[PDB]
């Protein structure tokens, strides 16, 4: 088979640097109780310069290898940004159990993304305890995954009437985590991040600042059009998209056809020239000279 | 006092924003079973359910319509008889939008936007999927009075605005018709343009689902097995 | 059916290579890369049998 | 658990929702009269006199 000879890059055209100082060390953080979520869309998402603007602790992925942050374009990240006790950190997990996980905000089994914590020391440490961040402790039933809970009625256990009737076994969710300098490392407050998010399943949005290069037609190279990588020659479409389309798929169910994000252009797609190569010969013992015979 | 009428084999609309041309590929999503009864009117409160089709020869999307939680509009505090009004005025020969009593007023606002200024049949469908709200129509031209064009005409997306909230009640602001989405897997037949020409039902019809596990429109003579019961 | 074989994820990330190929560093590409094999491997030898 | 008659009905450890579904091998009890002083003194992590 015949090697590309070069590679391509496309990458739409965006200047816009994705705003992190709320989601990183900032005024104020929301609780686990009521998880604040943000939208990040257009605009660039890089990871080398998130070490600069605020400490980090615990910078761990799962499904997506954290070094290939620049190399992938992204759909939709959602950035999901509480506080929770040190001694919790590991019950941010897929499928791991435990009461916030159990009981407040929890993570799908199929997460794709990277949970980032880091200690703080006074940020968010009073002398006399933070009663403004509430914690869940008691639910009827576990959440299904992101949810949200407001209600503040009070849990009831056993036959006693509650939710507003007082009494025995009468008992409110939401403890405080009472945050203090003087307490263990343990349990000082911790600024969790989820940053959870889609790939090809929509337009991208999200993508690195790597550049694009000229297009190059005729000759089957390495492409890589919105995070698609393959090999194949690039030639005019004759066939036309709707103005909603992006992608082309045969009955083979492979990509052929795709649109430029650039000059927004459809370029169809074929792998090179494949065959199989066979030999003959009229004996060793004869000659030596041989035939080649190619395929198709 | 609500009227029914026999749904004839509408709804269809484009599933995902692929581009295929002539293949016989299946899918699965939230679409209209065909022939099923769907209220004809001709302002009550219509629950939404998983999905709605609406059709007619200004929507309003909410739970409590109170100003107690944000409500979609195409939080307010909704009057008593929320509606719109247009004057013919005396003055000169054109109607103006004299008369505003859509709601009373607007404290916190989460998400607003405001698109260009602005016989026949429209179609509508709306459904809200993993905090999406995805909106599919075609203005198709007809001159009929009653009784929904036998045929097939696809719906082509308009927009996604994400907003992810919940929606379990909506009021319209004249007969129009409202049908409910079920799931359901269809086979949609493509063509050399790459348009929905036709399209059969998994579940309706024993010779249906028939077709649905040949995996074409045209059935042999002969016996089948379709399923397991 | 051979060719219709391809796009089932075997209980991997996905069916094509190249997602995976870029999306996950060398050590834990395995993981996705012999359950892809082993299914494939068991469609051609049901082929062949036939 | 709903006896309705005990001033205190507290258990630590284990969810006292769910104990008439878990098997056990040995249930040991100390039964013993205290002031009204005393009682907070009886508790894990706690002490007194
Ligand atoms: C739909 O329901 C109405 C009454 O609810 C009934 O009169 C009508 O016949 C039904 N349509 C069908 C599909 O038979
Ligand atoms: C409207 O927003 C303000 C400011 O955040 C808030 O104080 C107020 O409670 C909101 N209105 C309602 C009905 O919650
Ligand atoms: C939506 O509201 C209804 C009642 O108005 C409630 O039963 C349901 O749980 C709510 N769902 C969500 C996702 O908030
Ligand atoms: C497919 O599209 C071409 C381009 O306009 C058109 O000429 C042809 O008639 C179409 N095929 C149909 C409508 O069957």
């Amino acid at each position: 088979r015949v090697q590309p000879t070069e590679s391509i890059v496309r990458f739409p055209n965006i200047t816009n640097l994705c705003p992190f100082g709320e989601v990183f060390n900032a005024t104020r953080f929301a609780s686990v109780y009521a998880w604040n979520r943000k939208r990040i869309s257009n605009c660039v998402a890089d990871y080398s310069v998130l070490y600069n603007s605020a400490s980090f602790s615990t910078f761990k992925c799962y499904g997506v290898s954290p070094t290939k942050l620049n190399d992938l374009c992204f759909t939709n990240v959602y950035a999901d940004s509480f506080v929770i006790r040190g001694d919790e950190v590991r019950q941010i997990a897929p499928g791991q159990t435990g009461n916030i996980a159990d009981y407040n905000y929890k993570l799908p089994d199929d997460f794709t993304g990277c949970v980032i914590a880091w200690n703080s020391n006074n940020l968010d440490s009073k002398v006399g305890g933070n009663y403004n961040y509430l914690y869940r402790l008691f639910r009827k039933s576990n959440l299904k995954p992101f949810e949200r809970d407001i209600s503040t009625e009070i849990y009831q256990a056993g036959s006693t009437p509650c939710n507003g009737v007082k009494g025995f076994n009468c008992y409110f969710p939401l403890q405080s985590y009472g945050f203090q300098p003087t307490y263990g490392v343990g349990y000082q407050p911790y600024r969790v991040v989820v940053l959870s998010f889609e790939l090809l399943h929509a337009p991208a949005t999200v993508c690195g600042p790597k550049k694009s290069t000229n297009l190059v037609k005729n000759k089957c190279v390495n492409f890589n059009f919105n995070g698609l990588t393959g090999t194949g020659v690039l030639t005019e479409s004759n066939k036309k998209f709707l103005p909603f389309q992006q992608f082309g798929r045969d009955i083979a169910d492979t990509t052929d056809a795709v649109r430029d994000p650039q000059t927004l252009e459809i370029l169809d797609i074929t792998p090179c020239s494949f065959g199989g190569v066979s030999v003959i010969t009229p004996g060793t013992n004869t000659s030596n000279q041989v035939a080649v015979l190619y395929q198709g | 006092p609500p009227a029914y009428t026999n749904s004839f084999t509408r709804g269809v609309y484009y599933p995902d924003k692929v581009f295929r041309s002539s293949v016989l590929h299946s899918t699965q999503d939230l679409f209209l079973p065909f022939f099923s009864n769907v209220t004809w009117f001709h302002n009550p409160v219509l629950p939404f359910n998983d999905g709605v089709y609406f059709a007619s020869t200004g929507w309003i999307f909410g739970t409590t319509l109170d100003s107690k939680t944000q409500s979609l509009l195409i939080e307010f505090q909704f009057c008593n008889d929320p509606f719109l009004g247009v004057y013919y005025h005396k003055n000169n020969k054109s109607w103006m939008e004299s008369e505003f009593r859509v709601y009373s007023s607007a404290n916190n606002c989460t998400f607003e936007y405001v698109s260009q200024p602005f016989k026949n049949l429209r179609e509508f469908v709306f459904k809200n999927i993993d905090g999406y709200f995805k909106i599919y129509s075609k203005h198709t031209p007809i001159n009929l009075v009653r009784g929904l064009p036998q045929g097939f005409s696809a719906l082509e997306p308009l927009v996604d605005l994400p907003i992810g909230i919940n929606i379990t009640r909506f009021q319209t602001l004249a007969a129009y018709y409202v049908g409910y989405l079920q799931p359901r897997t269809f086979l949609l037949k493509y063509n050399e343009n790459g348009t929905i020409t036709d399209a059969v039902d998994c579940a309706l019809d024993p010779l249906s689902e028939t077709k649905c596990t040949l995996k074409s429109f045209t059935v042999e003579k002969g016996i089948y097995q379709t399923s397991n019961f | 059916t051979l060719v219709k074989q391809l796009s089932s994820n075997f209980g991997a990330i996905s069916s094509v290579l190249n997602d995976i190929l870029s999306r996950l560093d060398p050590p834990e590409a395995e993981v996705q890369i012999d359950r892809l094999i082993t299914g494939r491997l068991q469609s051609l030898q049901t082929y062949v049998t036939q």
